[PDB]
RNA sequence: CUCUUAAGGUAGCCAAAUGCCUCGUCAUCUAAUUAGUGACGCGCAUGAAUGGAUUAACGAGAUUCCCACUGUCCCUAUCUA
RNA sequence: UCUAAGGGUCGGGUACGAUCAACUU
RNA sequence: AGAAUUUGGACAAACUUGGUCAUUUAGAGGAACUAAAAGUCGUAACAAGGUUUCCGUAGGUGAACCUGCGGAAGGAUCAUU
RNA sequence: ACCCACUCGGCACCUUACGAGAAAUCAAAGUCUUUGGGUUCUGGGGGGAGUAUGGUCGCAAGGCUGAAACUUAAAGGAAUUG
RNA sequence: GGUCGGAUUUCCAACGGGGCCUUUCCUUCUGGCUAACCUUGAGCUUGGCGAACCAGGACUUUUACUUUGAAAAAAUUAGAGUGUUCAAAGCAGGCGUAUUGCUCGAAUAUAUUAGCAUGGAAUAAUAGAAUAGGACG
RNA sequence: UAUCUGGUUGAUCCUGCCAGUAGUCAUAUGCUUGUCUCAAAGAUUAAGCCAUGCAUGUCUAAGUAUAAGCAAUUUAUACAGUGAAACUGCGAAUGGCUCAUUAAAUCAGUUAUCGUUUAUUUGAUAGUUCCUUUACUACAUGGUAUAACUGUGGUAAUUCUAGAGCUAAUACAUGCUUAAAAUCUCGACCCUUUGGAAGAGAUGUAUUUAUUAGAUAAAAAAUCAAUGUCUUCGGACUCUUUGAUGAUUCAUAAUAACUUUUCGAAUCGCAUGGCCUUGUGCUGGCGAUGGUUCAUUCAAAUUUCUGCCCUAUCAACUUUCGAUGGUAGGAUAGUGGCCUACCAUGGUUUCAACGGGUAACGGGGAAUAAGGGUUCGAUUCCGGAGAGGGAGCCUGAGAAACGGCUACC
């Protein structure tokens, strides 16, 4: 007798094993950004399919919905706030095709690297 | 309804606590009790004039009618004083977004003051458990 | 023991329900009371909640009410001359509800004189002043008066013996005896 | 089952509460008292959960057995003590005095009162009926039974309490166009000035309410309190007054001091 | 394949009241069974109105087992006309 | 030692009463 | 006031004997199915498969199968003003 | 009784493919991923098997209803070239 | 853009609501507010027809469907906010001259059917006056 | 993230299955295992069996202490400080565990109690009880036993106990002390017509029975039965008291009695203040505990409507002796075939009754999903059931209670 603790899973793993052409992008992206796994390729694509699976709840919806007006920004300022969606962009339409590196860009490796202090992502 | 012969059971059939003192004389020999069930329902004639007991009437007897009204259609009058009404209803199974055809049947009580034949449309109206089955008084009779 | 529930007996449509809840106090019952006549004797049941009860037995006297009159008197009790339910309670002489009893009748017969002074059957001028308002009232029945001669009177007990513990009725008057005469002077 | 429960799980206490569901395994079963279960604020959770004046349930009776807490004038030093709309909380120290009143959420809010206000106490009549000796008596939503009431007071009236001696001072009758406060219900925590309201014979009343915002709802008849003549209430409205506004709106509000 | 017949015993059934060998072989029934029942069939010498195979009901018909019962018995004793 | 059910014949201006008698359950 | 004991009743565990249903399981013998193995016998079907094939029904025969009656073309004929 | 024109109903027939179909072929086997006029019945890999068993009908032959254990990676349809 | 990317009005429009007339009662009495008042007193005055709000009324065709609303515990699901260093989480937290303290939150949504209230009245049924006890009277 | 691929052929297009593929708060197992947070965990088979040790006890200022207990208060010769034991009052019916039974049963949502019980809490609420009620009487307060304790003991053993001797209550069992006033009955006497009286009794609450009231849309007259408050006996006549519900024989009040008779403080702590004819005189505070009735809260019991998996190789089922309904009664806290006596032949079913199966506790929920669905839910929350299988029962507000008792297996 007591609270359970909610937990859950934060990686997809895709539904094919083994094509050539995901995985070689899935690994041009861990070269290029010094990834470990596929799980974090995996995490970032998890974490984008359900953005786009709000996003396209909210645009079949009409226009000057209260709960899209208020959902949709609340999700595009979230994507604003940690840079993967730019300022020109703000229409909840541009959110459904971003990228999957988008995220990527963002991460402190990448971003501790772009500021100089690593001359190397590995670094 | 008949009159159902009203002094025939081996006990004196009387409405409780209504006293008609034979010292004193006057109009209307046989003190008579009734009451509206409410709800918009009317006393029928028949329950103001008659000489049924009947201590199960909603009108003339000690029960009260109080929570569900519903309504069906009769289809036994073989009892006494308690019939079987037939409510039917469309039970919606969402998995083929369609109806099918179900019924209850509900025993419910008559009292003496309508009558009701096979086929008739009455309203019943709830009262405390009256038998083993029965849970409804019918208060309103829709057809002939 | 005697129990009250419904998961026993057969449903409307005749299936027999299985067991289920074993026996539970809240839906118990105990074993009739039986009362008789003479020798009283009452016995305390202790009842859900406290709310002590009484299961009347051997039973003497009773509180019986004219009325008409509107007068109470403690009586003795005869015996059972009819029963709605069961013959044998009127050959037991058990006291339960709308039982025919007889009674004394004599509390009644001296209250009659007193308070209209003619006469049942068959001195300061303070008396005869409340006896000449209380006229024109002496005229019962000829179906109560003929049985203050034989000093007996059909009651009915009103009274539930085996839960109360007392054993209190009315005297039997206007329809309600024409109806019980006929059942019981039928041979 | 075979006799009364004496304890209350976590995540089946009232979710106005605001317990957190981790950190402990059950909630304060409120005792018997004025007020339902399903509906009651008790002290425990009053003093720490929300004043934050204790650290521990221990503290909370460190607190109460000095005699320092008291509700509607008296100490009452159970420590689950049950205290429900309208009460009056009186702290000797701090010169505090308390208010138990929804707040625009659904959920009771620390309101403080002056001590004029804490002198008097509106209760809602539930029956009007005939005591013993033919002493006419009025039953109080929080349980207080006051004999002699006025003769035009019915059902569904509020009355005023001294709070000193039960005695009633004034009542408030429940007509069209009165400040009313709705206690339970989804419209829970909101005060609407009564247009008018359904007869529906059989059961389960109906009234419309439209706040100042001109904002209508319904809502059943037993969730209804009235609070005095549209316009100036007859006690002190928390802050925000029942308005119940929108999402969108209420971030704006949020955002517009930062 | 061969000799042969008028035709070479078909369907069925069988150690059956019909099988010598024989107390046939296997199973069951029993502590133990030349008994009984169920199977097998190169059947000395079964078999189709010489009627074959079945068959409910019926039988002072032959046989086997089981329950009840008991002086049939262990093992005799006593009483009456 | 009791209880109950199972009948005949007479009776209304143009539902009930009286009387008698069966062994069957 | 009151113990042991005692009458009748109700509730009624449990035991025995049967009955009924269900689930497992032995069985002489009988008769199928499946699979394997270069087993013995023939060649029934696929070509007009060398008697066109097939269906229902009945009988017969080592075995596939054969024959009678009616039917179909999935025929080997879309065809004789 | 024939001839010409029209018409309603019937047994079919010829051409084509708007369309359909895996194809053979089809004026319905069309108006079916642009998927909905109403309704009844039946099928869910090949064997075991229309078998066992239990019912029910029949004088009988048999009819109707009708499994499971087990076994298998293909059986099967229409056309193509030899 | 009459303020410097935020909203007011007299506007050419569109889309959705309500009332009235065109043969169109699409129920009402005792009485209150008499109400919207022919009420008008000199340009703000003494007096119109009751539901626009009410207590009780004979009566009152029945459903299906659809909209809105109340109910459908919490946790969980979706979802807003927020430094658990990130994250799964959790319901926290935040800001001051931090000496005295001040303060935002702990939302919202979904939750079949059954039951309840509600507006519609197309669609689909049901009933009415025919050897007239048919309605207004 | 609304996707498919390999396998029948010499080759082809199909039907079709087999295989592959991804996930699983679905388990198990194998190999391997460096860090932090978080975390299920004897459910499946066997609701099979259990050594051992724990899991229910409890005190204040405010029930009972001569501990032949501890210490000194020193305000104390009755006690008044702390405090073992025991009596008393409460609690032990909550919690925790498990999922065997259970298929309109449980349960979910939704209803009712105008059909009932409710310790505790909260809010109100007994002037009426000297019973021949003028010596019957203690009302500055009335009795008994017993535990703890001392000592004698019995059994191998148990949370076993006996005989003897003490002593307390908020233990048990008795029991009065307070105003009036009004009303209803009896009823002395003058003696009368218009008749009033001294005096006495009754009149709380609780129980039982019977009766009465509990009304109410609108306005005026006729003479009587007799005047009815006061008469200028012409009659002015009004005040005439009447709550709630949709609904009641409701709330409530009244009359007549009944009860073997409930309740109506013989209880405890602290503070000690006022008035005099200064007597242990009369008044006087804040609490605790308890108590009748109602309301309230925590609940319980029953109950309305709709809704549950697979099966016809389950089509008819229920009614001997209860099935469906009526009348009456008994029982119950209450309603009810809950049970009994009499009576009627009723009730459910192809819209699937009834029977069989479930490797079935039901929901809130879980996994996977474009949409639609499929599968699972012993298990962190809600409701139910059980304590090895049955049945029965004491205590209590609440148990068919098993860390309670009784009997059988
Ligand atoms: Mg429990
Ligand atoms: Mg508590
Ligand atoms: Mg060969
Ligand atoms: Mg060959
Ligand atoms: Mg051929
Ligand atoms: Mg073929
Ligand atoms: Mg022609
Ligand atoms: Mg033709
Ligand atoms: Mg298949
Ligand atoms: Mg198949
Ligand atoms: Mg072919
Ligand atoms: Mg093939
Ligand atoms: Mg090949
Ligand atoms: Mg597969
Ligand atoms: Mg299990
Ligand atoms: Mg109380
Ligand atoms: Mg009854
Ligand atoms: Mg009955
Ligand atoms: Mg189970
Ligand atoms: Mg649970
Ligand atoms: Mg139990
Ligand atoms: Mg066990
Ligand atoms: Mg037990
Ligand atoms: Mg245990």
């Amino acid at each position: 007798p007591r609270a359970p603790r909610t937990y859950s899973k934060t990686y997809s793993t895709p539904k094919r094993p083994y094509e050539s052409s995901r995985l070689d992008a899935e690994l041009k992206l861990a070269g290029e950004f010094g990834l470990k796994n596929k799980k974090e390729i995996y995490r970032i694509s998890f974490q984008l399919s359900k953005i786009r699976r709000a996003a396209r709840d909210l645009l079949t919806r009409d226009e000057k919905d209260p709960k899209r007006l208020f959902e949709g920004n609340a999700l595009i300022r979230r994507l604003v706030r940690v840079g993967v969606l730019s300022e020109d962009k703000k229409k909840l339409d541009y959110v459904l095709a971003l990228k999957v590196e988008d995220f990527l860009e963002r991460r402190l490796q990448t971003q501790v690297y772009k500021l100089g202090l690593a001359k190397s992502v590995h670094h | 309804s008949t009159e159902l012969t009203v002094q025939s059971e081996r006990a004196f059939q009387k409405q409780p606590h209504i006293f008609n003192n034979p010292k004193v004389k006057t109009s209307k020999r046989t003190k008579r009790w009734y009451k509206n069930a409410g709800l918009g329902f009317k006393t029928p004639k028949t329950a103001i004039e008659g000489s049924y007991i009947d201590k199960k009437c909603p009108f003339t007897g000690l029960v009260s009618i109080r929570g569900k009204i519903l309504t069906g259609t009769v289809v036994s009058t073989k009892m006494h004083r308690t019939i079987v009404i037939r409510r039917a209803y469309l039970h919606y199974i969402p998995k083929y977004n369609r109806y099918e055809k179900r019924h209850k049947n509900v025993p419910v009580h008559v009292s003496p003051a309508f009558r009701v034949q096979v086929g008739d449309i009455v309203t019943v109206g709830q009262c405390r458990p009256i038998s083993k089955t029965v849970r409804f008084n019918v208060v309103k009779v829709s057809a002939a | 023991g005697i129990s009250r529930d419904s998961r026993h007996k057969r449903s409307a449509t005749g299936a027999k329900r299985a067991q289920f809840r074993k026996k539970r106090k809240f839906e118990l019952g105990r074993q009739p009371a039986n009362t008789k006549i003479g020798a009283k004797r009452i016995h305390s049941v202790r009842t859900r909640g406290g709310n002590k009860k009484y299961r009347a037995l051997r039973i003497e006297t009773g509180n019986f009410s004219w009325a008409s009159e509107g007068i109470s008197k403690k009586t003795r009790i005869a015996g059972v001359v009819y029963h709605p339910s069961n013959n044998e309670l009127v050959r037991t002489n058990t006291l339960t509800k709308a039982a025919i009893v007889q009674i004394d009748a004599t509390p009644f017969r001296q209250w009659f004189e007193a308070h209209y002074g003619q006469t049942l059957g068959k001195k300061s001028k303070n008396a005869e002043r409340k006896w000449a308002a209380r006229a024109a009232s002496a005229k019962i029945e000829s179906s109560v008066e003929s049985q203050f001669s034989a000093g007996r009177l059909y009651a009915c007990i009103s009274s539930r013996p085996g839960q109360s513990g007392r054993c209190d009725g009315y005297i039997l008057e206007g329809e309600e005896l024409a109806f019980y005469l006929r059942r019981l002077t039928a041979k | 089952a075979r006799g009364p429960k004496k304890h209350l799980k976590r995540l089946a206490a009232p979710h106005h509460w605001l317990l957190d569901k981790l950190s402990g395994c059950y909630a304060p079963r409120p005792s018997a008292g004025p007020h339902k279960l399903r509906e009651s604020l008790p002290l425990i959770v009053f003093l720490r959960n929300r004043l934050k004046y204790a650290l521990n349930g221990r503290e909370v009776k460190a607190i109460l057995m000095q005699r320092h807490v008291k509700v509607d004038g008296k100490v009452r030093t159970d420590t689950t003590y049950p205290a429900g709309f309208m009460d009056v909380i009186t702290l000797d120290a701090t010169n505090e005095n308390f208010r138990l009143v929804y707040d625009v959420k659904g959920r009771f809010a620390v309101h403080r009162i002056t001590d004029e206000e804490a002198s008097y106490k509106l209760g809602k009549v539930k029956k009007v009926q005939l005591g013993k000796k033919g002493v006419p008596y009025v039953v109080t939503h929080d349980g207080r039974t006051i004999r002699y009431p006025d003769p035009n007071i019915k059902v569904n009236d509020t009355v005023k309490i001294d709070l000193a001696s039960g005695k009633i001072t004034d009542f408030i009758k429940f007509d069209a166009g009165k400040l009313v406060y709705v206690t339970g219900g989804r419209n829970l925590g909101r005060i609407g000035t009564i247009v008018h309201k359904e007869r529906h014979d059989g059961g389960f009343d109906l009234v419309h309410i439209k706040d100042s915002l001109d904002n209508t709802f319904v809502t059943r008849l037993n969730n209804v309190f009235v609070i005095g003549e549209q316009g100036k209430p007859y006690i002190s409205l928390p802050k925000g007054k029942g308005i119940k506004l929108s999402i969108a709106e209420e971030r704006d509000r949020r955002r517009a001091q930062q």
